[PDB]
C-alpha cells in the first residue's frame, strides 16, 4: 500500500504483498478489508469487498417463488435445485417465515411447513 | 422430500470463489 513497513504487533498478508490493519482497504469504497471479513476479492487487479466485488461481477438468479430476478449481493435460501428471495422463503398454507431446523416440504416449488403437509394437500394436492 | 431449514447465503456467493483471496494475520517480535 503506502509502501512503508509497519513496526507493530497485528499486520496482515494479501497477494503476496504486507499490508498495515489500516492499508488494505477495498479499491472502490475504502472499507477496511480485515475488520470487514476474513477474506478480500481480486479482479481486474483490484482488491475488492463482497459488496463491491458482487455488485459489479455477481451472477443474478431467477426465484422459485416469484419468478422475479435476484440480485447477485441479497440474501438468498437454496433448496436442491431451486433459489428463493429470503422474504419468498415462507410456508405456502400460513405464510409463516422460517428458523433454522424446522421441517418443510419441497413440492415442485412450494414450500410448505410440516404442520401444514396434511391440511394444504387435503385443499390444493 | 421432507428437509430441515438452513442458514440463508448470498445469491452470486457460490460464483465468485475463484476470484476470492485469503487474508492472513500475522505477527511481530
Ligand atoms: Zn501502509
Ligand atoms: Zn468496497
Ligand atoms: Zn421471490
Ligand atoms: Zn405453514
Amino acid at each position: 500500500g503506502c509502501q512503508q513497513n509497519i513496526g507493530d504487533r497485528y499486520f496482515l498478508k494479501a497477494i503476496d504483498q504486507y499490508w498495515h490493519e489500516d492499508c488494505l482497504s477495498c479499491d472502490l469504497c475504502g472499507c477496511r478489508l480485515g475488520e470487514v471479513g476474513r477474506r478480500l476479492y481480486y479482479k481486474l487487479g483490484r482488491k475488492l469487498c463482497r459488496r463491491d466485488y458482487l455488485r459489479l461481477f455477481g451472477q443474478d438468479g431467477l426465484c422459485a417463488s416469484c419468478d422475479k430476478r435476484i440480485r447477485a449481493y441479497e440474501m438468498t435460501m437454496r433448496v436442491k435445485d431451486k433459489v428463493y428471495h429470503l422474504e419468498c422463503f415462507k410456508c405456502a398454507a400460513c405464510q409463516k417465515h422460517f428458523c433454522v431446523g424446522d421441517r418443510y416440504l419441497l413440492i415442485n416449488s412450494d414450500i410448505v411447513c410440516e404442520q401444514d403437509i396434511y391440511e394444504w394437500t387435503k385443499i390444493n394436492g | 422430500d421432507v428437509m430441515v431449514v438452513g442458514e440463508p447465503t448470498l445469491m452470486g456467493g457460490e460464483f465468485g470463489d475463484e476470484d476470492e483471496r485469503l487474508i492472513t494475520r500475522l505477527e511481530n517480535t
